[PDB]
Order: C-alpha cells, then structure tokens, then sequence
RNA sequence: AGCUUUGCGCAGUGGCAGUAUCGUAGCCAAUGAGGUUUAUCCGAGGCGCGAUUUGCUAAUUGAAAACUUCCCAAUAGCCGUGACGACUAGUCGGCAUUGGCAAUUUUUGACAGUCUCGAGACUGG
C-alpha cells in the first residue's frame, strides 16, 4: 500500500512544488516591494 | 421522454404478451394462411402479426437460425468423431 | 507496422471522423475539409480486396487553432449521407505503447 | 488480485444491497451465514 | 441462493479462493446517556 | 484441524472434502460428451462458445480493443489463480491502523 | 523595515453539493426586497420560469462497441528387421522404418518421517 500513495505523495509533492513555483515567481522579489511601498507612500503633489 | 416514446414504451408489455402466446396466436387454425415466411429465420408468420414479427425479429436477429443449425451440425459431426470406429465409420463430411 | 501512415505527419494533428457512408465519400471529405487550411491530405480506410470503405477516415490539419474550429463546426455536420462523428486520432504505435507498458509499472 | 469472489454477509438484510451494489463484480458470490460471529466483541477491545 | 454459511459448509472458507466477512451489524450505533434533571441524551457515535 | 499425515493419504481426503474441493444393434454405451473448448483447453462458457461459433461465422472477428480487453481478462484469471498480508505486517511492524 | 485589516484574483489542503449551486433575456427591488421576535423597529435581493462542461478507466450486451481471420499437406534412444558397405555363417559402422520398451543389473523410483553431537541412531506395530 506504501507504493501506490508513494507515488501520489510524490505526485502531490510535484503539486504543492508548483504552488510553490507560482508562489515563487510573481513574489515582489527583493525591490519590487520597495518600488510599490514607494509609490504608495510617494504621492502626487 | 415523447408522448409517442411514452406509447411505444406502454405498447412494451404488449410485445412480450403475443411473444409469449405466439404458438397458438401464429398458428394457421387462428389465421388462415398466406403464410408469410420470416427473413432469414425457418419461422411462417400465418397473419400479419407485426408485433409479433418484430420480436421474432429480435430474437432471430444476426442470423441466429442458421448458427443454430451450424452449431447442432458441428456438435453432431463432433459426436460422430467421437465415435467413428465403433460404428464402422470410415469418416464424416461436412456436406457443402 | 503498416507503411502507410507517414503520408501525413509533420508533426500536424490528425482529426478522426467516422460514422461515414461506405457508398461514398473517397474525396467527398476532403471536399468538404478542403476550404479550412489550404491543400492538405484526407484519406478515407477503403479496404482492400473488397472495394468497401470501413466507415472511418482521417483528415490531417496543418494547426491545432485551425483543428478546434473545424471539430466544432463539422461535428455531425451531413457529409455525403452519414453525419460524420469526430475525435482525436490515437496512432498506438510500438513506439508509444513501450512508453505506455513503461509507466504502467512506475 | 485481492479482490474476493465470494463475501459472507453475517445480518441477512445485506445480501440484497450487495447484489445490486456489485453488479460490476459478477465475479463473486454473495452468500448469507447461518453461523454469526461477535464482532462486537472487537469493539470491546479498548484498541479499536 | 447460495448454501448459507453452515457449521458443515465453514470448511470452504480455508481454500485458495479467497473470502470475506462483512459484518455490519455494528455501523450504526448509539449511547444513551441520562442526566437526572432536565431530559436524556442519545449520541450516536463511530461504528465499523 | 486434520494435518496430511505422514505414511497417509485419508487425512488429505477429509482435508480437500472438508475445503469443498470436490437390426440386432451393438449393445453398449456411447459415451457422448458435448464439450466446448477454445485453442487453450478451457473449457468455454455457452456465451462465449456461441461468439465464436459467430466469429467464424460472419468470419469477422474482435476489433484490437475487445480482444486486449479478453486477453488480458484472461490473464487476469490466470494470474489471480496462479496464487499483501506480509507487507501489511512489515509496514504495522515498522510503527497497527493503516488507515488508507 | 516588519506586523496587520478589508476587498478581489490565483493556486493548495480539507469540507460540502438537489431545502445544494446557479441562469433569468419576464417582472419587482435601497425612489425599499421581505418582515408573526423588539414594529416610530429591522434592511437584501425577492416571485415565477428554467437548469444542473471536459478528460481517463472499468464492465456489460452485441457477430461486429470502430485508429488504417481460419483451415490443409509436408519439414524443422535402444532392442529386431531391410539393404548398402567394411572386415573375417560370424563381426562392425552408418542409414532406413512396417513390432516392442513399469517385474532383481540400470530409464518408471526403498522411500518417507523422527532424534543426537561434517557423523550416526530409531520407526514404518
């Protein structure tokens, strides 16, 4: 019974990877949420 | 389902009643003759029973009659195989 | 590994339609087929020995844009005297069924 | 492979649900039991 | 219907085809459990 | 209960029988067996014997699909009854509740 | 810089899914739907009609369940016998097929079980 759910625990690895992935990118990465706190505090004056 | 469904599916009932009392409906005492033999079926169909036919149809469909008579000839022909010196036989054939 | 199907690929998909009229249709589909994506290749399974075409027949697309349009348009669309039924052609060759028999077992 | 051909129902009012419930299993046989066995005696083992 | 499973038919049980049991006498089961004042309870609990 | 006792064979019989594993003519018996078998020696169910009295019949065949769907049924049965308990005990061993 | 709120979107774990989820182009609706509780109070959708994609796999019937079969003929150890051949009626080698190959020297089983520290003992009542 370990070989059957082995693969889909890989296989839900592989999935909750890929949520990781398309959490991973599109993340503000270092200075993307230095250039948004900006323009959110730098107003239009 | 369709009004004409809900009749074909009410006349059900009626197909398997004159299937069922077909050998003495389908005689030629109830309906004189003009014997109507079924396609590719040994069956005569004394009268235009067309509920009756189309179950006779059905249960003869796909050439059942002939496999029919090509499975009882095989079977025989295997039991004369079986037996074929303690009758003195020499062989069968198969005729064409 | 009949030699005959390599008449069509190049690397294009290949869209199967059945349900077709034995007494016609030899170049009726491609007929039919031929205003979507320019000259291509449509052959029709006519047996061999018989004369008699077994129903199915294949109809390759240069695209899979061009493929979604024609499937939706042309399903059940009167083709000579059948309405032509239509899925994704399988081509279970050697080649991909090893492959197949091969991930059975992971 | 594990898959049986043959469940013993031990309360009688089983055995029709099964028929009808394995229909895809023509395979196997569904019979009742005329002897009954406590199973309820494993429930009273404090594990299960 | 199948020969029910008898004191003198239980020997099929032990050949290579292989056999379940399903008891299911026990799925649904309840607690009854009083308080003096007031009313009294019943909670169904987990059965197998 | 009854072990095959060595130097014996009625133990094995009470063992198998208690796991339901059992014109002056000629003048004689003819045995007519009418049997039903394919290529293998099985021994072929009436539905079965009748598709392929039909096979050759019509002389059309299975497609590929229903006969890779019949083959490997039968390998299915040959397999089943050519023979997960162990592994069970391996994997409650190495923690008792599988709970799939 | 970190924390965090609200709304929306994405994905994921789980749960639910015919008193559930929606559509509404017909009408009504914050210019008030709907209100038996608390009514000089509450505040959101309501009535009808109409619904409940896609891929994979299994199983069944059926002749056939849709991706480019059956049948006939022949080929693929020894003791005897027949010829051919070789060596002196006898012997030997190869070839061929017109009977046989479970009764002590072989190929149709004196084997099986037990016990003791590579070696022996016991039983088959």
């Amino acid at each position: 019974p370990t070989k059957v759910e082995a693969h889909v625990r890989a296989q839900m690895a592989k999935r909750q990877k890929a949520h990781e992935e398309a959490n991973a990118a599109r993340k503000l990465t270092a200075e993307q949420r230095k250039v948004k706190k900006i323009k959110k505090l730098k107003e239009d004056i | 389902l369709t009004n004409a469904q809900r009749s074909g599916l009410n006349q059900i009932p009626n197909r398997r009643f004159t299937l069922w009392w077909s050998p003495t409906i389908n005689r030629a005492n109830v309906y004189v003759g003009f014997q109507v033999q079924l396609d590719l079926t040994g069956i005569f169909m004394h009268g235009k029973i067309p509920t009756l036919k189309i179950s006779l149809i059905q249960i003869f469909r796909a050439h059942l009659w002939q496999k029919i008579h090509e499975s009882i000839v095989m079977d025989l022909c295997q039991v004369f195989d079986q037996e074929l010196d303690a009758l003195e036989i020499e062989t069968v054939q198969k005729e064409t | 590994e009949d030699p005959s199907l390599l008449e069509w690929d190049a690397d294009d998909f290949r869209i199967f339609c059945g349900d077709l009229g034995n007494e016609v249709n030899d170049d009726i589909l491609a007929r039919a087929f031929s205003r979507f994506p320019s000259f291509l290749k449509a052959k029709v399974i006519r047996d061999k020995r018989t004369g008699k075409t077994k129903g199915y027949g294949f109809v390759s697309f240069k695209d899979p844009s061009d493929y979604v349009r024609a499937m939706r348009e042309m399903n059940g669309k009167y083709v000579g005297s059948r309405p032509i039924k239509l899925r994704k052609s399988m081509w279970k060759d050697r080649n991909l069924d090893v492959v197949r028999k091969k991930q059975k077992e992971k | 492979e594990e898959q049986p051909k043959q469940i013993i129902v031990t309360r009688k009012g089983m055995l029709d649900p099964l028929e009808v419930h394995l229909l895809d299993f023509p395979n196997i046989v569904i019979k009742g039991s005329e002897l009954q066995l406590p199973f309820q005696a494993c429930l009273k083992v404090e594990k299960f | 219907t199948e020969p029910y499973l008898s004191s003198q038919n239980y020997g099929e049980l032990f050949s290579n085809q292989i056999i379940w049991f399903v008891d299911d006498t026990n799925v649904y089961r309840v607690t009854i459990h009083k308080t003096f004042e007031g009313n009294l309870t019943t909670k169904p609990i987990n059965g197998a | 209960e009854e072990p095959i006792v060595n130097r014996g064979l009625a133990a094995a019989l009470l063992l198998c029988q208690n796991k339901g594993l059992l014109k002056e003519k000629d003048g004689y018996k003819p045995d007519v067996k009418i049997e039903y078998v394919d290529e293998t020696g099985r021994k072929l169910t009436p539905k079965e014997a009748f598709r392929q009295l039909s096979h050759r019949f019509h002389g059309k065949g299975s497609g590929k699909m229903k006969t890779e769907r019949r083959m490997k049924k039968l390998d299915e049965e040959a397999l089943l009854k050519k023979m997960l308990g162990t592994v069970a005990l391996l994997q409650e061993k190495q923690k008792p509740y599988i709970v799939l």
